[PDB]
């Protein structure tokens, strides 16, 4: 019994990692959007 | 006559895009943790 | 023993992995204030 | 007479204190995690 | 049986956990160097 | 004779850097999960 309940609760848990780990590349992938911005205005300004 | 405009709009919203995109993940999660 | 030890163990990760998804949060609404920001600066350029 | 000046403090302040508060909540993370 | 995998299947979830939380980290230093990034801009437009 | 250009490359640059450092971490992880 309690064996079979810690294996569902680490099934739990890995899939809210890999959940989270999918949230964190969504904002690096956010971060990488707005260095282009910040180029861009960098770009407008020297021109 | 179009004059030049400072527009980096699409990256911009591409951030905007991909950080509500974090925040459904996190919110599936959140869910899977609560249960 | 060890189930008892292992179900400690979950409960040690699931916090932890509870409070990384807290800093992600906190993280992604630094990223929304920077948005802002870098908006900021295009509307006082373009006026 | 107050010249016109660009000002993005506000969002960027708010900005920099969400990164702390990060820093605050990794920290209590890695905590749990050692113990 | 169980409760030794469950034991190693926690052990892998604590790496990968620790090993996300750099992660973060990182993100979190980029999202900083971006902040100074958009007070340099600031600053240039104000002189 | 340089013209004064704006800059502010070497903070963007530092956050490319560390947006890497964030992608292989979480390929690390990631690697260890699927295992
Ligand atoms: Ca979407
Ligand atoms: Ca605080
Ligand atoms: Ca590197």
């Amino acid at each position: 019994h309690q064996s079979m309940l810690n294996s569902q609760a680490i099934d739990n848990l890995r899939a809210s990692l890999e959940t989270t780990n999918q949230a964190i590349e969504a904002i690096r992938q956010a971060g990488q959007e707005m260095i282009l911005a910040v180029q861009g205005v960098q770009d407008y300004i020297n021109n | 006559i179009s004059l030049e405009r400072l527009d980096v709009g699409t990256n911009l919203g591409n951030a905007i895009a991909k950080l509500e995109d974090a925040k459904e993940l996190l919110e599936s999660s959140d869910q899977i943790l609560r249960s």
